[PDB]
RNA sequence: CUUGAGUCUCGUAGAGGGGGGUAGAAUUCCAGGUGUAGCGGUGAAAUGCGUAGAGAUCUGGAGGAAUACCGGUGGCGAAGGCGGCCCCCUGGACGAAGACUGACGCUCAGGUGCGAAAGCGUGGGGAGCAAACAGGAUUAGAUACCCUGGUAGUCCACGCCGUAAACGAUGUCGACUUGGAGGUUGUGCCCUUGAGGCGUGGCUUCCGGAGCUAACGCGUUAAGUCGACCGCCUGGGGAGUAC
């Protein structure tokens, strides 16, 4: 059993699922939970409250090896954003910095052609 | 698209004097110069299309020139395509 | 989907088919009653498959039919043809008309049972039917009329316009027969080779087949078969097609 | 003839060897019978993002009015000298000698 | 607009910082030219600018790096 | 530092940014003709406000 | 002869072209590292991927492709087209102020050459995407629409093809003929400077007068008023099809 406290934590949201997994400081993961472990499937597995849910699961895993410092990072075009980083406060931790790391290309490949619907 | 000294060389050898410019001699003789440098571009550049479009518009200049003074005075046309080697 | 609605059509079909005893006659998609009774009529008795189960229990209820048919209520795509061979004596005359999504699926079914059928006559869609008989060197021909030219001999029967369908479509459509070679014109080593050369070949047809077929085989392999590497893949009929599918099949 | 400005970094653990450096290059534009109108320094500074997961390296510039052929040969130079990490060769309008922005902040 | 056009009149920039500073979001992108004011001249010289100062680390691509 | 009103900053943050829309919009590749369309259908759709 | 044509000197703006370097994002992939039951996908599913550790996230490396933002009712180009950055070669254009040639002009059947996208030819490359194909779904059926895959192709050098609603659906050149609000790019003079304000070319956008037009509309960048030459049409299908 490990007790360590610097902590990264990385949302990574998509209109099918939100994964979130904590880190250390060196970006090691220490654990991780998602919504569709969380149990939802199809439609559910990607709503505010399977990301809550998501959270609260990570927070329960990081009870075990740290609680005291977290510095949270967002990624993905999903739903929830605030919904599991406000789960994130539940067990509140000190965190300031925030922005997306989103991936923008500066004019990168071709992406998938449009669905005909 | 020729430099100003080549240029004098040109208009003080072809040229009445300094203060002609664009007598036909004149005209001929820097557009040759120009089209004789251009080939050492296209033999590198051949798929520069845009650049011979230039290239076709001078050397038809050329010609156009040429059958004008030719018409205008043998004497000076055929000393001046001699001078220059043209109808090469 | 599609069934015919004019007389003197129908009867030209029928009477073209002509369906007597001494045949082991089975129609597949008996349809609208009109096109199904004078079949089950000139034959004495007559099988049938329709892969609807209320159609199968109008027509098995209809006293001109059902005592007059035995009668299948199944997709035919499951149907063991070569035990119905067996059950009626001889090889089928298997025939009639259908929504023809199925027609590609029929075709591999029906060879499937080369030998357990005597012949085949069904009404398709005017381009199939063109691409089904086209000669080698035509756009209209490639991979499904080779291996259709391969399994039988191909011939039209009559053509129909498109307003004598119930539903009329805009797309008029053939009737076709065709028949099982007695023996194989050309013999093949397998036929798994065939099918993946000629898929090689038509996914590839605007290039050379040294740039199709020659992607497998060599150049100095093509040209010592005779064949002229330079050609583009409708160029080549069956004949050679058969022959380069022996060749893979010895020599692998 | 042409001139123009030629803006490069060296690594921070090469800064030392850069007046060695500023040496080879003006010695070459001399030899060039090219002439110089600007030379500079502006330290150790630290960068925006990483040059190859650098830091703080060390930035100089010229303005030459240098023969077209020397250019090519320095510039070279700088793919044979790894303590050179980056450079940037401009075809500017005139020679300059007012000092950089980077210089007259000081 | 002619405070914004006396900018461009008075110079034609690249290496001065501090002024390219006043036409960057904070995320490192370009300002477009309505909102700097500046007419598209400029706005030209500023973006030719602004690119030679990210390939010198100057300012960065994005606010990552 | 509230939580949530860092949150409210980050919020704002993300919209300056305009990240979501980026990544909704470069979800597909497009024929350049029909943006080139719908851009020009956008520029009279615009332009009709002007005239009053 | 100098008014058309054209040369010169000095500037100017520009994704114009050709050639060569180079950058930061990005995707995929490989190699670890931390880590563990899911991931992935949809309407929902399934196929797919993961306990050989996937997914995630950190590092390091690979490779091919494309240039987020500026960027615009914006520039360049004969048209097709041209957009990260720097260099190298290179085409055209416009203004300035003279100087110079001396009608050298326009148009153009044949002819010659340039000519998107697709496809072909020869040899490379192959990240991402993706006809064909393959497999899972959906549907009365579904060949579609959905998804997981995926070849050609997409990229490059060198040949070919020679077509596009290649359309301003508007031939080229020249002259004339109310206005008005912009945009862009030179330039002169006045600037009280810095803003301004008088001008004055070029390019370009939208209104609209007269006139024109079947009408719609076009309208000094004509579809107005006209001069020179070229191209093309002569009811609809059959048919841009046969030969
Ligand atoms: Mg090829
Ligand atoms: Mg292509
Ligand atoms: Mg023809």
């Amino acid at each position: 059993r490990k007790q360590v406290s610097d902590g990264v934590a990385h949302i990574h949201a998509s209109f099918n699922n939100t994964i979130v997994t904590i880190t250390d400081r060196q970006g090691n993961a220490l654990g991780w939970a998602t919504a569709g472990g969380s149990g939802f499937r199809g439609s559910r597995k990607s709503t505010p409250f399977a990301a809550q849910v998501a959270a609260e699961r990570c927070a329960d895993a990081v009870k075990e090896y740290g609680i005291k410092n977290l510095e949270v990072m967002v990624k993905g075009p999903g739903p929830g954003r605030e919904s599991t980083i406000r789960a994130l406060n539940a067990a509140g931790f000190r965190i300031t910095n925030i922005t997306d790391v989103t991936p923008i290309p500066h004019n990168g490949c071709r992406p998938p052609k449009k669905r005909r619907v | 698209s020729l430099s100003t000294e080549a240029t004098a060389k040109i208009v003080s050898e072809f040229g009445r004097d300094a203060n002609d410019t664009g007598s036909t001699e004149v005209q001929v003789a820097l557009l040759t110069a120009q089209i004789n440098h251009l080939q050492g571009h296209f033999a590198e550049h051949k798929k520069d299309h845009h650049s011979r479009r230039g290239l076709l518009r001078m050397v038809s200049q050329r010609r156009k020139l040429l059958d004008y003074l030719k018409r205008k005075d043998v004497a000076r046309y055929t000393q001046l395509i001699e001078r220059l080697g043209l109808r090469r | 989907q599609n069934f015919l609605n004019d007389q003197f059509v129908i009867d030209s079909i029928v009477s073209a088919i002509n369906p007597q005893k001494g045949q082991a006659m089975v129609e597949i998609g008996p349809g609208l009653a009109a096109l199904t009774e004078p079949v089950g009529e000139r034959l004495d008795q007559l099988t049938v498959i329709e892969l609807d189960r209320d159609l199968a229990a109008r027509l098995q209820t209809h006293p001109f039919l059902g005592p007059k048919l035995t009668i299948y209520q199944q997709d035919a795509m499951t149907f063991n043809f070569g035990e119905l061979a067996e059950k009626m004596g001889q090889p089928l005359r298997v025939f009639g008309n259908l929504p023809y999504n199925i027609s590609t699926p029929l075709m591999f079914h029906l060879f499937s049972y080369t030998d357990a059928i005597a012949d085949m006559h069904f009404m398709l869609q005017k381009e199939v039917v063109n691409r089904l008989v086209a000669g080698p060197n035509s756009k209209a021909y490639g991979r499904l009329s080779v291996m259709a030219q391969y399994y039988c001999n191909v011939i039209p029967v009559l053509e129909v316009p498109p307003s004598a369908f119930t539903p009329p479509p805009k797309v008029d459509s053939a009737v076709v027969r065709l028949v099982p070679h007695a023996t194989m014109p050309h013999p093949v080593k397998d036929v798994r080779v065939l099918s993946r050369i000629t898929t090689e070949a038509f996914n590839q047809r605007r290039k050379t087949i040294r740039n199709s077929l020659g992607n497998l085989f060599s150049v100095e392999v093509l040209t010592g078969m005779g064949i002229d590497p330079a050609m583009r893949a409708e160029n080549i009929s069956v004949a050679q097609y058969c022959q380069m599918a022996n060749y893979l099949a010895e020599n692998a | 003839m042409r001139h123009y400005e030629i803006v490069f970094m060296v690594h921070p653990d090469q800064s030392e060897q850069v007046p060695g450096m500023i040496e080879r290059y003006t010695a070459a534009i001399t030899g060039a019978e090219g002439k110089i109108h600007r030379l500079e320094d502006w330290g150790r500074r630290q960068l925006a993002y990483p040059i190859n997961k650098l830091h703080k390296a060390h930035y100089v510039l010229m303005n030459v009015e240098a023969p077209q052929e020397v250019i090519d040969e320095l510039e070279t130079t700088f793919r044979f000298n790894d303590a050179v990490i980056r450079s940037m060769v401009m075809r500017t309008k005139h020679a300059v000698t007012e000092a950089s922005p980077m210089v007259k902040a000081k | 607009f002619c405070r914004f056009t006396a900018e461009g009149v008075q110079e034609i920039d690249y290496k001065d910082i501090a002024t390219l500073k006043n036409y960057i979001t904070e995320s490192g992108k370009i300002v477009p030219s309505r909102i700097t004011g500046t007419r598209a001249k400029y706005q030209r010289q500023l973006a030719r600018a602004i690119k030679r100062a990210r390939y010198l680390s100057l300012l960065p691509y994005t606010d990552r790096h | 530092e509230p939580f949530d009103v860092a949150l409210r900053r980050f919020k704002r943050s993300c919209e300056k940014a305009g990240v979501l829309a980026e990544v909704r919009r470069r979800e597909f590749y497009e024929k350049p003709t029909t943006e080139r369309k719908r851009a020009k259908a956008s520029a009279v759709k615009r332009h009709a406000k002007k005239l009053a």
